[PDB]
Order: C-alpha cells, then structure tokens, then sequence
DNA sequence: TCGAGAATCCCGGTGCCGAGGCCGCTCAATTGGTCGTAGACAGCTCTAGCACCGCTTAAACGCACGTACGCGCTGTCCCCCGCGTTTTAACCGCCAAGGGGATTACTCCCTAGTCTCCAGGCACGTGTCAGATATATACATCCGAT
DNA sequence: ATCGGATGTATATATCTGACACGTGCCTGGAGACTAGGGAGTAATCCCCTTGGCGGTTAAAACGCGGGGGACAGCGCGTACGTGCGTTTAAGCGGTGCTAGAGCTGTCTACGACCAATTGAGCGGCCTCGGCACCGGGATTCTCGA
C-alpha cells in the first residue's frame, strides 16, 4: 500500500533547525504533491505548504514564509522540511500528507507524525457548529462545516483518533474515500456542508475535522470531538 | 593469467536468441506485480502470456542498454553508469522512456 | 457555407461554471476544441478496439469505462470514471 | 527474499552484454531492477484491465499482446 | 398527440457537453455497429471532466499572471506543470504556447 | 446450372485471399461500403510485402547453411534493410535476437 | 468442440514456395509472418478509413488503399507495392 | 542564395536559446538546417499526399495537421 | 567591459511565445520543398497551412535542442556540438528522431 | 533530382592505388546501395560490387575480391572505391550506380564515369542473340537475352550512347523505368527475355545491355549495337 | 620473428520431434439478380491566394578582440572483472485436481429505424473593455572600490 | 564586511483598438413515441490447462580476492565563440488587382449491399521422415614470450 514513513520525535532548544523526512513508498513519487500539516492542541490543524516533486514547485502558507522550507529528493523518494529559528510556538506534531495534483483530490494518506518538542485575514474560516457532542451506539450524528467564502465542492472530512494520524473519510464534499464504509455520508455545496454518520460503532469516537482546499491557503476546521456511550 | 572474455561473451550473446532471465524468477515477479492490481485476487496466467511478457521485457532492457551505452561512449567513459540509463530514459520520452 | 459544428459553447459553459469572471481568447478556444476532438477519438477508438477484441457489436458504457481506464493516467482516470458513473446513474434514473 | 532480487546480476550482466556493454558499474543492477519493475507494472496493469473487461480470471497471451500494442511496443509471434 | 416538451439528454445527465451530438459522432464515426444508450452519456461526462480540469488550471495560471483571459500560453503552463496532463498530452504541440522556463542548474 | 466458381484471387493473379480480405474489410468497422477493387489492391500489397520479407529471410537462411526460416532469419532480414526497419520500427520479433553490433571504439 | 481459428499460413506458404521453392519455414516464424500480415492489414485499413472520413466519403476504394500505401510504406517499398496493387486491379477488372 | 540559407544564424540561435542552450558551436547551423530540411520534407510529402487524394491544388491547414498527426506530432489550434 | 547576456536572452525567449524564424524565408523554403513532390507543379498554400507548418517545425527544433543540450552537459561540455544533435536524434528513434 | 557526381579522368602508373569518389545527392543517402560497374571494350560491362551505407555492408564479385575495396562516408554522402595493385588490365571506365535495397529494383541512376588509364565459373551467362542490328527509322526491333540457369524475372535493360553513362529502360523484365517512353517494352520470364522497340528514331542509336540481378554475382549481357539508317 | 596453446571452423554420425503432406467435412466464398443511393461530373459563384510596388525600420551581416572553454596530458586510487570454490535454486519429469474457459441454448431487453416537430446551435452583426504599448516612478541588485 | 552608482526588474497611469461576448433569425439536427428483431445476458455443461507438489540433478549463482584498467581531478595551451558596433538589406505592411480554384448544387447511373442457393477451399486431425541440435574428432589461424 501507500506508506509515508516519517521520522521519530525530537527534543530540541530554540534557534536550532530541524529536518524531518517524509520517505514515501508504494506509488509513483513524482505524480503526487506532499503536503505538510502542523497540529498544535491550541489552534488545531494548520496547513504549512506543499512541494510538487515533479518540478520541485512549492507553495507555502503566508504564516510560514521563511520558517518552513521544503525540498525533495527523487532518488530516495523523500521530502524534507526545514524549521528555521525555532520558537516556543513551534512545538507540535508535523504530519506529511500525500495529495494528488488533481483539484478534487484531497490529502489521502498521512504519515505517522513527527513530534517536535522545543525547550492572514483574507483566508477562509471553517466554522464547525458543534464543538463537541455525545451520542448513543446506533443513533444519528450530523456535523456541519459552514464556510466563509464560496468554495465550490473542494471540502474533505477527516477522522483523527487521539495519538494517531488523521484518516480521510469523504472528499469532494460527497464522495467516499477508499476503504470508508457507507455509514459516513457527506452533503452540501457553496458555503454549508454536512457530515452524517448513520449507525455508530464503538470505534467511531474521534475528532472530526473539515478541510477546504478551494482557495490558495488550505484551512482546516476547528474540530468536533465525538464521544459515545 | 587473465585475458579479456567480455568480447567473447558479447559475441556469443549477440548471436544467441534465447531468453536471458530465468523463467521462474521472472514468473513469480510478474505474479506479485499482478496481485497488486487484481484487488488481492490471484489471477491465472497462461504460459504463453508469461513468455510474451518476458520476451517484451528482455527486448526493452537490451535496447535500453544499447541506448545508454551510446551515452556512456559520448561522455568518454567505457563503464555504463546509472546516469546514462536515466538520461537515455529521459531522451526517449514518456512512452519510449519510462516504462 | 456549411454549418461547421464545434464545442465552443460547451467549453464556454464549463469555463463559466469553473471560473465565472474569466474569459478565453479565440486561439485558446481552438486549442480546447482540438483537445476535445482528440480525446474523443482516442476513447472511441480504444472502445472500438475493446468491442472488437471481445467479439461484441455494441459500444456500451462498460467499454467507455475500460477505455478511459486504459487511456487516462493516474488519478485522472479515477475521477473521470467517477464522473461518468455518476452521470450514467443519474441519467438512467430519469 | 524479494522477488525483484530474482533478477540476478548475472542476468542483468547478460542483458547488458547482449546490448554490447563492455564494463558495468555496480550501481547498474538496482537501477535495472527499478526500470524493469516500472516496465512490468505499466504492461501488467493494462493486461489486467483487458482481462477484467473480458470477465476472465486468466491473463491470456492476447491480453499481454494488446497491452504492449497500445503502448507502441508491438510483439510478433504470440497471436494476432 | 399529448407529446411532452423535449428535454435534452445533457440535462437528464446533469452535463453541459452535448449527449446527442456525442451519440451522433459515435454512430457516424465507424466505431461499432451499435452504440449503447449509456455510452454517449459516459463519454460526454469524461470529456466535460477533462475540459473542466484543464480550464480550471489554465484560469488559475491566468490569474497568477494578473490576466482575466485564457491565452494558449496559460493552457501550455497548465498542461506542462502537471505530470498526468503532460503524460496525456505527451506528443501534442500547442500552438503559440511556448516552452516552460527551464534553465539547467549547472549553468548558473 | 451456373458457371464454375473461380476465386477472386485467381482472377486477380494473387496467392492471398481476396474474399477473406473483403470480409475482414466489411466486418472491421472501417467504412460502411467497400469497393470491389479495394480487397484486390490490399491483398496484392500484402502479398508483395510478404514475398519481400520471405525472400530476404530465405537468403539469410541460405547464408547460414539452413533450409528453414526461423525467427532469427526474419530479424536479420528486417533489421538489415532501412525501409523494412523503418516500417517495423516499433516491433519486437520474438526469439529474433539482436543485430551483432559492437561499437568500434571498444575494439 | 473447437472453433474456426483462421490464419494466413497457407498463403504465406504458397508465397514462400514460389520465392524459395526448397526453403521451408518453422511454425514459430509462421506465427511471426501471420502477426506481420495482420499488423500491416490493420495499418493500411485504418489509414484508408481515416482517408475516407477526412474526405466525407463512405466507401473505401482502391484509391484510398493506394493513398494509404503511399502514406505508410517508406521509400521504394511504396512504389513497388503501388505497382503490384495497380497490376492486380488491372488484371482483375479485365477478367 | 539558397532558400535554406534564409534560416539565418540569429534564428537558429534564438531557437537554441529558447531550448536553454548557453553556448553554441559554429558547426550547429548547417546541422540545424539539415535537420529542419529533413523534418520539412517528411511533413510536406505527407501533406501533399493528403491534398492530391482530395483532388485539390491547395495545401490546407487540415492537410498539415493530418500529416503531423500521422507522424505522432499532434498539433492543437489549427482545426480538428 | 563585456557582460554576459545569454542568460537575459534565454529568460526573455523562454517567456515569449512568438515564432522565431521569419515568415517569408520559411514560406519559400516550404514551397521549394513542396515543388519537388508535386511533379513540378506548384501548389497553392493556405496562410494557416504555412503557419501550422512553422509552429510544428519550431516546436520540433526547440525540443530537439533541449534534448541535445542534456548530452552536452552529460559530456562535461557547455558548448552544443553537432554530435550532440546527432546522438539525440539517434536515441529518440525513427519517428521522434529521424525527421 | 538524383545525381551521382564522379571524378574526372585519371592517369596513373602501375603498382600504386587510386581512390575515386561517388558523391551522391538528391536522395536519402543510406536507403540505397551504391553499385560499381567496370566497362572495358574487351569484356563489356562487369559488376564489381556494392556497399550499403545504412550498415556499411559490402558484397564483392569474387573476380574483384582483394582487388577492390568500397568504403562510405555518411557525413559527405560519398562512396569511395580503392583499386589496389593496378595491373595493366585495369584500363577502363568505372561507373557508380544507385540501386535500392528492394529485390526487383535495378541500377537506376549512374555516374558519368572515371576513365582510369594505367600507363604500362558457377555463374549466370547472359547471351544476347543479336550482336549488331540495323534498321530504318520506323520499324520494330527485338533483342533477346536468354539466360543460363534461371532468374525469376530479375532482369533489367540498359541503353548506352557512346561515351555516355548507361540509362535504364526496363526493370523487372517488363516494367518501364522513370522517364522512359512506352515505345520500349520488355517481356519474358524464367530464362528467355526480350526487349522490343516499336517506333525508332535517331536517338535510339546506342548499345543495349541486359543485366540480371537474380543471383549473387550480377552479370551483364554481351551487348547489341543498334544503328539507325 | 617463431612455438605451445587457445580459438574457430569443418565434417561424420544419432536421434527426435516438428514440419509437411493427406483426408474428411463444413462453412464461407462464389454466382446470379435486384435495388437504391453514393459519388462522378458539369456548371457556377465568390473567396482567398498570388503577384507587384514603395518604404521603412528592424534585423541580419561583417569584423575585431578578449577570454571562456575544449582538449590533451598526467597521476592517483578505487572499483570492476576474472577465477576458483561452494551453495542453491531453477528445471525437468510425473502426477493429480479442479477452476475456469469455451461452447450451446433460450429469452427478452435494448437499440436501430421511422416519422414528426420544435428549439438548440450557428452565422451574422455590434458595441465595449482587456491587453498591448508608452511613460514615469521606485525598489533592489550587481559592479567597482575600500 | 561596507558604500556609491548604473541599471535590470517591478509597478501605476494613459490611451487605443480590435477581438470577444452578447443579441437575433432561422433551420436542421436532436427528441418523443412507436415498432421489430437480434445481441447479449444467463444458466448449464464439458474438458483442458493451470496450479501445486515431490524428488533428484546439475548448471548457474554467490562469494571472496587480487590485480590492473579506468574514472576523475587538476593543469596548461590554443582556438573559437560571444559581444559590440557600424553598415546593409531583406522582411513586413499597406494597398491594389486578378483569377484560379474551393465549395456548393443538381443529374444521373454505375456500383455495392443484400439475399438465396451451391460447392469447394481451408481447417482440424493424424501420421511420417528428415533438418537440426548435439557430440566427437581433425584442419586452420591468432597470441604471448623467447
């Protein structure tokens, strides 16, 4: 299968620089961009940037210009990320995710995560209306992701169990991802979207994020933590 | 006592016509490549299908080695390097090159 | 003069639905027209070859699906198969 | 023991000597195994598509011949 | 004589590309003796998807150039900067498209 | 009651089947109509190309002291002729081998 | 029960027995000659089909086959094949 | 002055700088003129074969497009 | 005081899209090549036909110079030689190369 | 057009070597063999050998094996012929002729010849049955060229004005060459061949040769001198 | 410039299995009429391609020169090839089982075909706004000097 | 590491023109509705050919080692290519004019699809001997070392 082997955690001091690899396997390495996501437990998931190894073309978030630098290596099928001038704000988990160059594709496969431990208004805000909810073991659950501007259908949904990488449930606001059962169902277009889980199981307790990728900085949702009985 | 036998090897291999890769390693390599496309189901293979696949693969590899050795001799070397094979695959294009 | 059909109005409708404030020059419209004709001939020729290999008389949506799967590389084939399948399944339920 | 290592370096050396190559670097063998795996993936994917369209579970020689022919690599001697 | 008002087959499929014209071109192009009913729908959907993908990438490339109109240069930049589209249109020359700005790194 | 049946190949002076080429042109989805002289012309061209390749391969077999054409002789006949190598450029002949070609700087 | 399974082997053998009356052919080379005849048939018929479609004709005539032979065969190969096809069509029309 | 000499040294130099070539030997101009002549004979012979089959005396843009298309050199933007 | 301007020339020519051969020399070169195939009769040419021929010829020549310069850099040189162009035509094959 | 430029007349002394060029133009150089014919006024025309510049493959007449050596040069489109050990029986004109690699093709175009003057058997025999003929300006002359073993229609016909290069009339025993009027018509197959000229003129005063190329040494006929009254 | 040794080539004998010939049959090609339409041909109209001329101006051309670079030579060290020995796995023969390819029969749904009718798409005008070009301004970058 | 100056690159403003996007009439091609028939889906059956296994043989792979061939870095020399500048010269643009030929339309007839009956050409099955691979012995020709 597609694996994105990421390195282990670091314990560094400020002013240092860290290179974290994202050695990929199981697919044609140049055909897919490799995205980088930062997860702090204060602001949730933030999109750093990507690199397209087909032409070494990058695009960064404006919040990470100068701080992040992406390089690729076609020989080892490896993408690196440098973090220059480390502050206390830079202590998080950094996932690398594989996204195809097609516009309706989303971040399909994620790396395990690298935990770094150190010693903007014109974007699109994703507003998840329930910040948390509690559910039974077979009833209905509906999460919404009302947007700021008009993304067309470029919205995907993710499930992240704690201390694990996020898993893609739904892309293109309705289409099921690979290996996802039909209990998950997405709807909506324009500015309001919805994710419905039809018959809850014991392992459907996680945080559920929505990601838009319709405009130039990609913005995740704030999150929705679902507990069950 | 060492005299060169690369020329005798080239002269007998360029007048032979048989397959150069052993049949059973190529067969199980092609089967494990096939099992990654058939949803995990084992497909059957005719014997002539694996023979046709091996004839095509060996002809492709021999012609790519000829094209890359032209690049080896272009650079003034006599030893075939992997950069020669990569450049020969790049110049052949997307259809004649990669794959 | 004859009628001289083209794909320009459909390419323009598709452009207005993916980019509502973007126009297109007439030289780029001719390139888009040539592209649509070339991909049509590629898919229809491969589907004709697939129907002939299996001794079939009909080109169905199954032949078009496997011709799209043979001709388009990568995720392009996956999303094109998704688009064609949803169009066929909402056409038959009408 | 991987199956790509069944393409041994004497076999790669024989394929290079049929191509007229006098000396061979030691790094050629992994490059040749990668090139062969890319070629085999491209041909076998199309051959399996041709087999699955026919609703068969057996890759025939005609499927391989059609998969090669649609990539500009016509093969004579196996039907068609 | 209670004949219903005609709905095009593009509207039943939810498409912009003409299903009836694609059906006529399939019937008159000497591809098979018979053409199924779902074959022009599937083909028109695939052609609409590919046209929309190229036109959206070219509109993004035109917006990066601070232009509001797509010219052949923007289509060339959209196609050659994407590995799957460059592989699909591999042996294709786009007129007035130019080349990619690729200077070899050993020269600088 | 009717005349004795003559094949269209013998009427054209050919060894290749004109009626089979006509049936393959009708059943091959090439056009809706096929003219009467089109399978004759096509069978003549196919017979000419077959005769050219078989004569060159028979000469290559006779040069190797053999009375039977094998795929090696067809490969040697095709690759030693510029027009035939250009016609069968993207064609792999199975069990045909390669041309004996060592580069002159190696010697 | 077994099917028809047509081939060009008897015609290739009839041609070989008149260009080389004592040479024979192996069954592996006969399959290569069969693949060659099918490939050249498909090439010429596809080019003649496209030539009739470009000119808005519905019939493939010997003129389309002659133009496809001139487009596909390189050099003197096309000249001698046009000569052979024209000679056969002239002999067929007179008989 | 032959018509192949109308492909001047600055035109060949501009075609090479668009190809990214930094330095150019003086023997490349005759080589480029020969390569351009071979390419033009191959395309123009097929384009004339398409024109003569249509019983015309004017080479159209579609004849050039078909002549390029049958050599694996599809051109977008001139019809078809 | 002579400065290098090859880089500025490459950077402006790789962002321009116009034709690099003049139209009138190419037109009569194409007509002189055409008269040798029409049995001495001169054919007419549409203006779009000569434009399509020139776009195809310049795209072919620009892409051949890109492939031949990889051979220049492969041989350690920086100057493009005719042997680079001949080898690039040889590796591309008979259809992408020759012609 | 196709033209094979050859060097001028050369006077030499015995014992040395001479190398004459056959610079060719007007066609793709590697697609055609270049044949070499020697013309003495003692044995007629004799075929020396050829070189095929596509692969530099040669084949010599065993009468001239070791005496002659053909080389080619793809850069200048030139074929050379070296004549080593110039004995007194080498005083001849040496034509270079272009022949396709196709089996029914014959020597189409000839060079003008180099008159080389040195200053002092399991084959096929072609027997032309008339050796000299005379005719007025309107009747019908027939020359026959009965062969010895068998040649399956691989016979061509040439005419030669005095001190000129030969010109092809018929190839493949019946087919008209390019630019030849329909007055000339060949016939025959197997071992007996004939050339008939229908309405003579004064330009039909030449010597008429037949050449077989069905077996590995190519053999010309003895000749037939036609004088028009 | 010669001598044991290696390489290559030639010739006789053996066995085998595949090429080539023969026979039965069946289905696909031939024959003989019929019918309708595709295309050949004549004629006519008007587009667009060729041909010429003056003029301008940008591009090509020729030359001189400095220096960047190709190319040959030399030395070092490293890595590839040949060789001998041991390990291992491909291969071949025999055998068994069963999955699945291929064929046959039946039915019915789907698609070609026909007629009617109307609205989608195309030619043709037409007005305005996006891009090309020119001009002025500021930001940044290299080149020389220190 | 720092300072001053020419200049390439980026940015804002004007203005201008021609191409693009929109509106309209019409006509022809797509849709609606209906019928007929055959292509293909599906089920059942048969046999074939693919997979799996076992045992032994032996040739090929693997491994280690040593020597020398060659890759690569550096250096020096000479030549050929970029650059700049002044002269020239053909490309291009407008403008006119002419006419060949592309494109359309109407007539008509020859030719190809179609159909039914018949037969013989080609394909499957089978059967046999000879071309070729293999093996073993003898004549021919290059090579390192005195």
């Amino acid at each position: 299968e597609v694996q994105l082997q990421q390195s282990g955690p670091e314990l560094v001091e400020p002013g240092t620089s860290v290179k974290m690899p994202c050695k990929a396997s199981g697919y044609t390495f140049t055909s897919y961009t490799i995205q980088w996501v930062k997860q702090t437990p204060r602001q949730g998931l933030e999109w750093i940037g990507y690199i397209y190894p087909y032409n070494a073309g990058t695009k960064y978030n404006e919040k990470f210009k100068g701080k992040a630098t992406l390089t690729s290596d076609k020989s080892s099928s490896t993408v690196y990320m440098e973090l220059s001038s480390l502050t206390s704000e830079d202590s998080a988990v950094y996932y690398c995710a594989r996204k195809s160059s097609r516009l309706r594709s989303t971040l399909d496969y994620w790396g395990q995560g690298t935990s770094v431990t150190v010693s903007g208004s014109m974007d699109i805000k994703m507003t998840q209306s329930p910040s948390s909810m509690h559910a039974s073991l077979g009833e209905r659950v509906t999460i919404t992701c009302k947007a700021s501007q008009d993304i067309r259908s470029y919205l995907s949904w993710y499930q992240q169990k704690p201390w694990k990488s996020p898993k893609t449930l739904i892309y293109y606001a309705t289409s099921l991802a690979d290996g996802v059962p039909s209990r998950f169902s997405g709807s909506g277009s324009g500015q309001d979207f919805s994710l419905t889980i039809n018959n809850l199981e014991s392992d459907d307790t996680a945080t559920y994020y929505c990601l838009q990728h319709g405009e130039s900085p990609y913005t995740f949702g704030s999150g929705t933590k679902l507990e069950i009985k | 006592r060492r005299r060169q036998g690369w020329l005798k090897e080239i002269r007998k291999l360029q007048k032979s016509t048989h397959l150069l890769i052993r049949k059973l390693p190529f067969s199980r390599l092609a089967r494990e490549i096939c099992v990654k496309f058939t949803r995990g189901v084992d497909f059957n293979w005719q014997a002539q299908a694996l023979l046709a696949l091996q004839e095509a693969a060996e002809a492709f590899l021999v012609h790519l080695f000829e094209d890359a050795y032209l690049l080896t001799l272009h650079a003034g070397r006599v030893t075939l390097f992997p950069k020669d094979v990569q450049l020969a695959r790049r110049i052949r294009g997307l259809e004649e090159g990669l794959g | 003069r004859s009628r001289k059909e083209s794909y320009s109005i459909y390419v323009y409708k598709v452009l207005k639905q993916v980019h509502p404030d973007t126009g297109i020059s007439s030289k780029a419209m001719g390139i888009m027209n040539s592209f649509v004709n070339d991909i049509f001939e590629r898919i229809a020729g491969e589907a004709s070859r697939l129907a002939h290999y299996n001794k079939r008389s009909t080109i169905t949506s199954r032949e078009i699906q496997t011709a799209v799967r043979l001709l388009l590389p990568g995720e392009l084939a996956k999303h094109a198969v998704s688009e064609g399948t949803k169009a066929v399944t909402k056409y038959t339920s009408a | 023991r991987d199956n790509i290592q069944g393409i041994t370096k004497p076999a790669i050396r024989r394929l290079a000597r049929r191509g007229g190559v006098k000396r061979i670097s030691g790094l050629i063998y992994e490059e040749t195994r990668g090139v062969l795996k890319v070629f085999l993936e491209n041909v076998i994917r199309d051959a399996v598509t041709y087999t699955e369209h026919a609703k068969r579970k057996t890759v025939t020689a005609m499927d391989v011949v059609y998969a090669l022919k649609r990539q500009g690599r016509t093969l004579y001697g196996f039907g068609g | 004589k209670a004949r219903a008002k005609a709905k095009t087959r593009s509207s039943r499929a939810g498409l912009q590309f003409p299903v009836g014209r694609v059906h006529r071109l399939l019937r008159k192009g000497n591809y098979s003796e018979r053409v199924g009913a779902g074959a022009p729908v599937y083909l028109a959907a695939v052609l609409e998807y590919l046209t929309a993908e190229i036109l959206e990438l070219a509109g993004n490339a035109a917006r990066d150039n601070k232009k509001t109109r797509i010219i052949p240069r923007h289509l060339q930049l959209a196609i050659r900067n994407d590995e799957e589209l460059n592989k699909l249109l591999g042996r294709v020359t786009i007129a007035q498209g130019g080349v990619l700005p690729n200077i070899q790194a050993v020269l600088l």
